[PDB]
């Protein structure tokens, strides 16, 4: 079972900590940015 | 060799067989995973009954039976403790497969999505070659394949 | 008896895990045919024609 | 008959006097601890 | 021959790809096996903690003394895992350029 999963990730770009950081950060920016529009609109 | 394009349709045709077979398999997994929980619940409930009987044994000063009843419960306590931890760890077992499958479907739909687009592009070209190939017979006299040979006669 | 029931209990759990993987390899194996042009096994060869 | 039983215990960890002591003691603690809750609850 | 040579070339490369996985299969397998061993030592360590409780330090000596066997086994395997990391690094470095 384990070898084939590794084969998949080998043929995959395993999301690096950078893209995990970027995707999390941009999500953290996306949630904040989406939040930022709402927090400003309500006033 | 065979035209690899034709296989594409066959490959996805047999593909759905695996995916639906997958869908059947995952249910049987949670069937047992939750089944042990009920089985655990019965066992601990029996221990509760034994625990309750020990409570009744304690009443009226018959602590002797409570020792047996509580001592009897220890057998199921260990069995309960054993199974309870197995249930807890099996939770992550079903999580990963759920994480495994959820990404699965989103790919196939998009994979099948672009399948048809390029088939048209291919079938677009097979016409372009043929109309130009036949246009070779009906040419501007550069090759004189068909029409000009007639003009000779 | 207490052993066999638990032995039979975990029998089915890992069969699913195995059958879970046989799908993962095949979908990825077929995804090799439908790749990002790294191998150009099936689709890109068509783009050549 | 005897050899195969030994083969089983060979492939088994035969419960050592320690685990026998621990299992008995923890049972002795379990019965006492389970008893302790009851002896305190009744008053 | 050029076409034949590359035709047989892919056979080796795909065979390579299969091989590397089996390497990490075991490399990580020992980690789990180590984790179980140390977990057993933790259980023995925990039982020693229970042994210490109520003044039964005698068992804790055996339990802790028993753990020393797995401690050495744990220490032995832990270092093997650490050094095997570079073993899989070079082959990964070997293949990536490939």
């Amino acid at each position: 079972i384990l070898e084939l999963e590794a084969e998949r990730e080998l043929l995959n770009p395993p999301p690096s900590p950078l893209d995990k950081k970027f995707e999390q950060w941009e999500e953290q920016q996306a949630v904040e940015a989406t939040l930022a529009a709402m927090k400003a609109r309500r006033s | 060799q065979e035209a690899p394009e034709d296989l594409l349709e066959r490959l996805l045709g047999e593909m759905e067989l695996e995916l639906i077979e997958l869908r059947r398999a995952l249910a049987q997994t949670i069937a047992t995973f939750k089944s042990t929980e009920r089985q655990r619940d019965a066992q601990q409930l029996i221990a509760q009954r034994w625990y309750e009987k020990a409570q009744a044994a304690l009443d009226r000063g018959n602590e002797q039976l409570a020792r047996e009843a509580l001592g009897q419960r220890q057998s199921y306590q260990s069995h309960t403790e054993a199974l309870g931890k197995s249930l807890g760890e099996q939770r992550a077992l079903v999580e990963q497969v759920r994480g495994q499958l959820q990404k699965l479907e989103r790919k196939y739909l998009e994979l099948k999505s672009q399948k048809n687009l390029y088939l048209a592009r291919l079938k677009s070209a097979i016409a372009a070659q043929k109309i130009e190939e036949i246009a070779g017979n009906l040419d501007n006299a550069s090759a004189s394949s068909l029409f000009e040979r007639i003009e000779t006669k």
